[PDB]
């Protein structure tokens, strides 16, 4: 049929270098700012604690660091959670269960891999029943190194995840479509 | 039949090595994955096993 | 290389906070142990769970697990 | 006490081959009977006849083993497997290990003679 | 031990003079030596193709638009196998960066509706032209261009018209490209097919659900694409990937109802009324049935007489009746 | 006909790795089948490929709240094989830190227990004391949890210069910190409703089942390796 | 159209509005693994009489309690007469409550070891 | 019409925001009882925390499990929220100062309360997760059992007033609050309001440790928002029932002398000042009650199902029937049957 | 009714004579069915009719006539 030529530009900036220069761009920036602000302000993980890393994960919630003061509530059901924290050695016996709990989280969902064991198989990397890193099983957004990561390192990893949320384009991305 | 506590230890010995315990009421794997082939603590079993898993 | 341990074997147990913890190490005269089995008190406790918890209610099973004080690094090594 | 679980059989090494074949055929019958239960539990794509075919192949593999002790061990392991399947202890991932053929074609090149094996350094 | 099922041999020579030596048995930690750019990799077919490519450790460069949509692709390859590149069709340098280092370029970029920024022409002809210009300028060894079945220049449908024009411009720019035309693809979480039939409030047809096409499994299309990627004898050929047997839309809906133990609601409407409805709903921001989709609801599949098929790739498509239960299992209710 | 439920793995009381298959006739547990090995790592297979010095950290990570007592059991085994003697100061340090480790482990066990029954506050109060002691761990060994401090032959490093005073300063107030938990728990009638005559074990069955520690001393038998086999 | 009826109408509208906002803004990507029911992470009925009995005995006791509404709304008008009548009513019901208590209706190895020498 | 609209918006906004901030107040108070801080980062001093959680949950996908009745699963939280909010239409903040001035106000409160077990009864059937079913049956049992105690205390109070208008019940308490002659009845209403709301120690209904999460295991997004909102709104509303049955509602002290000093005639200033005094009295009573809910949550371990059923049906209910006998007896002895 | 037995038994491999199913035909003697084959046909029968058959008598079935006397 009818449309036979194109006028699309040739140097349209990529999202990572795009700045909001128009009324609709500022509107969408504000809406994205609200949504990302909510996502960082209500940071709900699923606890999925497996080994010695779960102890530093509890000490995050202890009085001295008080994850709750930032808006972090650990919620038992995966249905009510945003973030999965893989804190511990992932065995071959546990891999299907982990993938199942990851699948049952509603979108949007993020995963943080805490500890050497979850990052790369760690001190049991050459064992016959250990998955050499949870990113064989679920996609991972932030890797927290340590064995076990101190509570401050885990909180720093949380801040990194929130920084990633804060730079996410939601409606601006739709506008680019 | 003599010591109740020996139940789990004998299931572990079988799982790790393959040693059978005659008269054990419920002898099955206790540690290894379901459907694991091989008895890991045998000197001829390689360190890293023969198989690994991933998401397909 | 490491120090070489005289050949032999030993079972040595201590009063760990969770009960009796012991190790059965087999030495072959070399720098690497020939065999090391750890006796974890949680293993025996969780074994006794089915005898202890029969005839109780589900919340009582929760309380029982609490009093056994299991860590599960001990249970499976 | 710690009581046995569902479909648990105490370990007993048969002193005679015939008394072992009785148990072996019983176990085979149990597996054939449980096939539909396995098909429901593990949400398999394939058919119940294929489950039963797989079971028959598994039992076939040791049809010529002679020494009695090895037969005893094989029977004990077969029963342990049956108890594992029927109690839903196993998951779908480990269950489908038994079934490598029903997955799709892995690729265009599965070498059969020396030249194709040699080209892939597998000769 | 694993095996490089996609490779015929160990040492390979690209058309561009690169020597590729596969290392390893063929598993996750192995490397085929090939590098491939998959445009539209985060889509329905791109995901399967990327999984098959990175399974054997060929480096996959994935140009993406939204960061959160591509995350599942990282799981499919070892460390450093799956690489992500920010890309946009209106940024030429971005396309150049995506194709620069590859031995294989396949593009699956196609959209079944129009947007405020990309109409059918902008997404199918100028987009393909830019990708093919990057390919020709960098002299990429293999370029695979996926179009749709029934792609004809003078079609009634803007989709098929722009698809045919895209094929023509691709052939003009890169004479050695391979053109694939798959039939309607089904499979897990497909688009405007089985999953729509399984959870729609009502399926509304303007042509009595009479249209015929040979539906093909998405896994099979991806496997055929992989085979085309790794054999150099498919250069400058056209492929018509389609399923074994011909179905009518009503037949598929009847099969879905029988497998679902639930009756699928069908309502037949006049073509003008359904056009106006679709044109109206095109005003919301989430994808919805197109006007041109209902225009295509009057076109039955037409298979080119002279076109290579699944047989030339030594492949046998699976049957849609066989997968039904596997493909729609979560809605049976029972 | 029994009803079968999968208690755990994803369950706070289960501690994340306890797939506890129970069979219920209504409310009552008829048979229980704990399934383990979700955390089987192959520690014992891996130790055979490690020097003794290299194999020591495998024990920190066994009971990952009682690190130094684990290091201590392995050290006593290896020293008994080696026929060597730990110096006096080293022995005293290992005793002090064995009891700091006991205090940490009991804080975790008691507070996790009370959190399982529903008493959420002792969790936090006792976790502040845990933080205070993990300061001492970090000061002598450099790691909060997995110290790798107690080694066959003694301890890796001598104590830092200002540690005894700080331990004593903490010890002057731990007594009150205990009294407060006891105020919430010891006499509360709901606590006694959840704990009295629950999980009863006889002396003879305690011995028969292989139980040790508090699980055995609760049944009336005075057995304590610290008093019986003075180490 | 007083405040009462308008408020009563307004509340469900607010509920429906929040629901519609959720439906409009949230993504919706169902797939088989997500649709599975959650039981601690992996796929997988007799009851006791007291379960039945709490529910069933709720209804008579509820009726007893709600039978005193006419009394407390007419206490003065019925004077010392109605007073006595409602005492008798209450005692008759208390008898049934005693029966319930004594029958233990809602509630849900000690042998010696003898050797034949 | 306009005035009606403005009154309803003012009241509705105050109630919704009070529920929203009760969650933050709970987190902060528990935090300080646990030597920690609680939310102090999302908004100044953590004052926007509740709206942050809200917005997030409204942007969350809704998951409808395969075996579930999706209509019931989505509508059950909606009806429980509606009834929880409808219950507020009769609560007065001053003499006659309410959205609904019903002569059957008490009966309305009890009825809309009795409509509160349907969320629990329906979600277990809707979720189909087994944990949800066990939680649902046990909850339905517990809630109806303690609703009996609440209704019985309602009746005992009406024995003193002989009216089902809430304002009248409050006005009769200028002489004395009913929590003075009936202190034991006030203790039981708290113990039962805790249980009827399903709060700790009596949180058996949705206890994470016995059953992961609870009946809500499967509720994501706005349905979870609805259960959450209904639960905290019901907390405040049953604290309101306690307030006007036993704590004298909006009565604080006799400010007649003070007003005669300050003012010399009726004016909008004086009407506003009186309104603020009454509302402040009633709101401070509500605040003490909500604080007590949070306090009890901080202090005690949970009950078991058997324990709480035994409590309600063997310790509380006999005492309440005994009081049924002893209150009219005391009225008869002293010739003080209340008039209509 | 026995014809249903014959139908179930007929549709099995390893036999090249469908008509050889006489009402008293032994599997191991006529049909040349294996031990495993015998268990297979027994389970096929008991499944077709839906009846569960205990271990002992199920072992003691060896022929079609025995199937019908127990059917
Ligand atoms: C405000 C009201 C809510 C807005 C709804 C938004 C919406 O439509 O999203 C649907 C949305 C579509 O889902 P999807 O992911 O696109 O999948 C759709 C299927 O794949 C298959 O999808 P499909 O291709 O079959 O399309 C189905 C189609 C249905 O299309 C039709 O069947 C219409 C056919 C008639 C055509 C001609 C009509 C006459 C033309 C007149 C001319 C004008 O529905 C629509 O897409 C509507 C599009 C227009 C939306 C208008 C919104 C405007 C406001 C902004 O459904 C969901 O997201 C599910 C969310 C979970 C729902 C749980 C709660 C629901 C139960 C509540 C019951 C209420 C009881 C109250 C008491
Ligand atoms: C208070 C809230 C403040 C935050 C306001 C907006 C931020 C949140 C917006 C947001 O995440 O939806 C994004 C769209 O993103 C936009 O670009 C869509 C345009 C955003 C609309 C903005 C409206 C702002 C005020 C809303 C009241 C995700 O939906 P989506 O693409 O999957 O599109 C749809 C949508 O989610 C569902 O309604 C459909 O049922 C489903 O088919 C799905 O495909
Ligand atoms: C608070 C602020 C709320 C208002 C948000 C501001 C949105 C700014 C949008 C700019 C308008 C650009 C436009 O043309 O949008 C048209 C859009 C369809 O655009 P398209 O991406 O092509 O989707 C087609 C899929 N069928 O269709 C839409 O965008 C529909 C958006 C309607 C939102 C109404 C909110 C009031
Ligand atoms: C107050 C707010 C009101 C908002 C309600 C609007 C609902 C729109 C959602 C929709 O389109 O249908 C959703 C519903 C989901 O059910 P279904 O997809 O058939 O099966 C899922 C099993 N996993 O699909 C259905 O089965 C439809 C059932 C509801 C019928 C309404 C038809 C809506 C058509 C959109 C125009
Ligand atoms: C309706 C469903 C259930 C109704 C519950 C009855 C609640 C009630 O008590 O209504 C009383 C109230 C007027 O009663 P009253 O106290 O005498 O008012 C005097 C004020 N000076 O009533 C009111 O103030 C307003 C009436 C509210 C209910 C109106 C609903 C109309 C029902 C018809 C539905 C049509 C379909
Ligand atoms: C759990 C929370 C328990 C808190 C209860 C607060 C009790 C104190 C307020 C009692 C209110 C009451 O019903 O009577 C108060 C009334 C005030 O008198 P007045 O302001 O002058 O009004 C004149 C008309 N009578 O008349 C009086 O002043 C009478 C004296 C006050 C009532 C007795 C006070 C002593 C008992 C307090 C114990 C409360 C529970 C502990
Ligand atoms: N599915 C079918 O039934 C048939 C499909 N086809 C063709 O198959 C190919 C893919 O099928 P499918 O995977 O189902 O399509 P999908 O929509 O699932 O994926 C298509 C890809 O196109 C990308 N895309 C679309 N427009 C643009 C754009 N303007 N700029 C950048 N990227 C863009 C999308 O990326 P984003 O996610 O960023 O939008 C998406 O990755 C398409 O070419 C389609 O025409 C042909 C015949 C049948
Ligand atoms: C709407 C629903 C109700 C929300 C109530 C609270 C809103 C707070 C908010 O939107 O937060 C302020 C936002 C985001 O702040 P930021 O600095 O971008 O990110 C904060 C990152 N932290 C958490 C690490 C500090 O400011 C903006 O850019 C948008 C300004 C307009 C907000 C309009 C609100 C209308 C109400
Ligand atoms: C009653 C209401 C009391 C709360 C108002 C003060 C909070 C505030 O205004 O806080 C500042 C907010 C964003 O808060 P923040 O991004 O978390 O910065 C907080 C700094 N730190 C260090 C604590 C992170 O800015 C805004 O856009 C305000 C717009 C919100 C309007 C909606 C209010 C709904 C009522
Ligand atoms: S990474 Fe280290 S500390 Fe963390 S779970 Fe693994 S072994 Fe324990």
């Amino acid at each position: 049929p009818r449309v036979s030529s194109s006028s699309m530009p040739t140097d349209f900036p990529l999202p990572s270098q795009q700045k909001p220069n128009s009324a609709v761009d500022y509107t969408l920036t504000t809406l994205d700012a609200v949504a990302n602000w909510a996502r960082q302000g209500s940071f709900w993980p699923v606890t999925f604690g497996l080994a010695c890393c779960a102890v530093e994960m509890m000490h995050v919630s202890a009085p001295r660091y008080d994850q709750d003061r930032l808006g972090i509530i650990f919620r038992a059901s995966p249905r009510q959670s945003d973030i999965m924290i893989v804190a511990g050695t992932l065995t071959n016996k546990m891999a299907p269960v982990l993938r199942q709990v990851y699948d049952q989280m509603p979108e949007p969902r993020w995963v943080i891999s805490m500890g050497s064991c979850a990052n790369g198989g760690g001190y049991y990397h050459f064992s016959y029943s250990v998955v050499r890193g949870c990113d064989r099983i679920v996609p991972v957004d932030v890797y927290v190194p340590g064995c076990p990561p101190t509570s401050e390192a885990l909180m720093y990893g949380v801040f990194q995840l929130q920084r990633k949320m804060r730079n996410t384009k939601i409606t601006r991305m739709w506008y680019r479509k | 039949c003599l010591y109740e506590g020996a139940n789990w230890f004998e299931r572990e010995a079988y799982d790790m090595y393959g040693v059978f315990f005659e008269g054990h009421p419920d002898l099955r794997r206790i540690m290894t994955d379901y459907g694991f082939e091989g008895h890991p603590l045998r000197k001829d079993f390689p360190l890293t096993g023969y198989t690994e898993v991933r998401w397909d | 290389k490491g120090y070489s341990v005289p050949p032999g074997e030993t079972y040595t147990a201590i009063e760990a906070p969770k009960g009796e913890m012991g190790v059965y190490v087999v030495s072959d005269g070399s720098e690497r142990p020939y065999k090391c089995k750890i006796r974890a008190p949680g293993f025996a406790h969780l074994g006794a769970f089915d005898h202890i918890a029969r005839g109780h209610f589900l919340p009582d099973a929760v309380a029982i697990i609490g009093t056994m004080d299991l860590v599960f690094g001990e249970v499976d090594r | 006490a710690i009581i046995a679980t569902a479909f648990a059989e105490t370990v007993k090494f048969s002193g005679s081959k015939q008394e072992l074949q009785k148990r072996t055929l019983a176990l085979y019958r149990q597996f054939l009977r449980g096939a539909p239960t396995f098909a429901d539990l593990y949400e398999v794509q394939f058919s119940i006849p294929t489950i039963r075919t797989k079971i028959r192949q598994e039992f076939e593999r040791h049809r010529f083993v002679d020494d009695l002790s090895i037969q005893n061990v094989l029977y004990a392991k077969g029963h342990m497997e049956y108890q594992e399947c029927i109690n839903f202890w196993k998951q779908q991932a480990q269950f489908l290990k038994y079934f490598p053929e029903e997955d799709d074609i892995q690729g265009r090149h599965q070498p059969s003679n020396f030249v194709d094996k040699f080209l892939k350094n597998r000769a | 031990m694993n095996s490089f099922e996609n490779l015929a041999q160990d040492v390979n020579i690209t058309r561009s003079g690169k020597t590729l030596i596969a290392k390893g048995t063929g598993g996750r930690s192995s490397r085929t030596g090939y590098t491939a750019t998959v445009f539209g990799a985060n889509g329905f077919l791109g995901s399967y193709l990327t999984a098959k490519l990175a399974k054997h450790g060929t480096t996959v460069v994935v140009p993406y638009r939204e960061e959160m949509a591509k995350r599942h692709l990282k799981v499919t390859g070892d460390l450093g196998v799956v690489n992500f590149l920010e890309m946009d069709l209106r940024n030429l340098e971005s396309i150049d960066e995506a194709v620069r280092h590859s031995d294989i370029v396949v593009n699956l970029i196609g959209r079944e509706y129009e947007t405020k920024n990309f109409n059918y022409y902008d997404v199918h002809v100028e987009g393909a032209r830019r990708i093919a210009e990057a390919v020709k300028k960098h002299n990429i060894a293999r370029y695979i261009h996926v179009s749709a079945f029934n792609a004809e220049i003078d079609s009634p449908s803007e989709f098929n018209h722009t698809k045919g024009l895209g094929e023509q411009v691709t052939k003009d720019i890169v004479p050695w490209a391979t053109i694939v035309r798959p039939a309607p693809m089904f499979g897990r979480e497909d688009k405007w097919f089985l999953d729509r039939m399984a959870r729609s409030p009502c399926l509304v047809s303007a042509n009595k659900f009479q249209e015929t096409s040979n539906p093909v499994h998405v896994i099979d299309v991806a496997a055929a694409l992989e085979r085309i990627c790794f054999d150099d004898s498919t250069v400058a050929q056209t492929f018509e990937l389609y399923g074994p047997q011909k179905f009518t839309q009503k037949q598929i809906i009847d099969m879905v109802s029988e497998t679902l133990r639930k009756e699928v609601r069908h309502i037949e409407l006049p073509k003008a009324l359904y056009q106006a409805y679709t044109k109206a709903t095109q005003a919301i921001w989430w994808p919805t049935y197109s006007p041109d989709q209902v225009e295509r609801q009057f076109l039955s599949q037409k298979i080119d007489p002279s076109a290579k098929t699944f047989n030339d790739l030594d492949l046998t498509p699976m049957e849609l009746p066989d997968l039904m239960f596997k493909l729609i299992r979560p809605y049976r209710v029972n | 006909r029994a009803f079968t439920i999968n208690f755990g793995p994803q369950h706070p009381a289960a501690h994340g790795v306890l797939r506890l298959i129970l069979e219920l006739s209504g409310e009552e547990i008829i048979r229980s089948d704990p399934h383990v090995g979700l955390l089987h790592r192959g520690t014992e297979k891996l130790i055979e490929y490690k020097t003794y010095m290299q194999a020591l950290p495998y024990f920190d990570r066994l009971d990952y709240v009682s690190m130094m007592t684990n290091e201590q059991v392995f050290s006593l085994a290896v020293e008994k094989l080696l026929n060597v003697e730990v110096p006096l100061r080293g022995k005293y340090i290992r005793t002090m830190f064995g009891e700091i480790t006991r205090v940490l482990n009991h804080l975790m066990s008691v507070c996790s227990h009370a959190m399982d029954v529903g008493a959420l506050t002792p969790f936090l109060w006792g976790f502040e004391e845990r933080e205070k002691l993990m300061e001492f761990y970090e000061r002598v060994s450099g790691a909060r949890l997995h110290a790798a401090y107690v080694r066959p032959g003694g301890v890796s490093q001598d104590l830092p210069a200002g540690l005894l005073d700080d331990i004593y300063m903490w010890a002057t107030q731990f007594g009150d910190r205990l009294d407060e938990i006891e105020e919430l728990l010891t006499d509360n009638r709901i606590w006694k409703l959840r704990t009295v005559n629950i999980g009863t074990v006889t002396a003879q069955d305690a011995l028969n089942l292989g139980l040790s520690g508090p699980m055995l001393r609760g049944s009336g038998i005075p057995f304590d390796i610290r008093k019986n086999a003075p180490y | 159209m007083n405040t009462f009826i308008i408020f009563i109408i307004l509340i469900p509208i607010v509920g429906f509005a929040l629901l519609a906002v959720n439906i409009l803004l949230a993504v919706y990507k169902p797939y088989n693994e997500k649709l599975g029911a959650f039981e601690c992470g992996l796929t997988s009925l007799a009851f006791n009489a007291a379960f039945i009995l709490v529910a069933i005995l709720f209804l008579p006791f509820d009726l007893e309690i709600s039978t005193l509404l006419p009394y407390v709304m007419s206490i003065y008008l019925v004077s010392n007469y109605g007073f006595t009548i409602v005492l008798l009513f209450l005692l008759i019901l208390i008898i049934g409550f005693v029966y319930e208590i004594n029958t233990n209706a809602l509630k849900i190895n000690t042998d010696s070891l003898i050797y034949k020498l | 019409m306009i005035i009606n609209i403005v009154e309803i918006l003012i009241f509705l906004v105050c109630v919704l925001f009070s529920v929203a901030y009760l969650t933050v107040a709970e987190r902060k108070t528990l935090a300080y009882m646990q030597r920690r801080l609680g939310p102090n980062f999302v908004g100044y001093y953590g004052l926007l925390q509740a709206f942050a959680d809200a917005v997030k949950l409204l942007l969350k996908e809704i998951v409808l499990p395969k075996e579930s009745n999706y209509i019931i699963l989505v509508i059950s939280p909606l009806i429980t929220l509606i009834t929880a909010l409808i219950g507020w239409v009769v609560i007065p903040l001053g003499p006659g100062i309410t959205l609904g001035e019903l002569n059957l106000g008490i009966l309305f409160s009890l009825a809309i309360g009795s409509l509160g077990v349907f969320g629990s009864l329906l979600s277990g059937w809707s979720s189909n997760s087994k944990y949800s079913l066990l939680g649902s049956i046990r909850s339905t049992a517990q809630l109806i059992s303690y609703e009996l105690i609440l209704t019985s205390i309602f009746i005992i109070i009406i024995m003193f007033v002989s009216s089902l208008n809430i304002t009248t019940i409050i006005e009769t308490q200028r002489v004395v609050w009913y929590c003075i002659p009936l202190l034991p009845l006030l203790l039981i209403f708290f113990i039962a309001s805790v249980a009827e709301t399903a709060r700790p120690p009596f949180d058996l209904t949705e206890s994470e440790s016995e059953l992961v999460a609870g009946y809500f295991t499967e509720y994501s997004g706005s349905p979870f928002v609805f259960f959450f909102l209904a639960e905290y709104s019901n907390i405040i509303l049953i604290s309101a029932f306690n307030g006007y049955l036993l704590l004298g509602g909006y009565l604080s002290f006799n400010y007649s002398y003070l007003f005669n000093i300050l003012f010399n005639d009726y004016s909008y200033v004086s009407f506003l000042f009186e309104g603020l005094i009454n509302s402040s009295a009633y709101a401070i009573k509500l605040v003490f009650l909500m604080f007590s809910f949070i306090w009890v949550r901080a202090a005690f371990p949970r009950f078991t199902y058997d324990n709480l059923i035994n409590f309600c049906w063997i310790i509380l209910l006999p005492l309440l029937f005994g009081i049924f006998l002893i209150i009219p007896s005391t009225l008869y002895i002293f010739d003080s049957f209340p008039t209509l | 009714a026995e014809k249903r037995i014959a139908a179930v038994l007929e549709s099995f491999d390893k036999i090249s004579n469908p008509a050889a199913i006489t009402p008293t035909a032994s599997f191991a003697k006529d049909l040349n069915l294996d031990s495993l084959d015998t268990v297979e046909v027994v389970v096929a029968i008991e499944e077709e009719f839906g009846i569960e058959i205990p271990d002992k008598e199920a072992d003691e079935i060896k022929s079609v006539n025995q199937a019908v006397e127990y059917i």
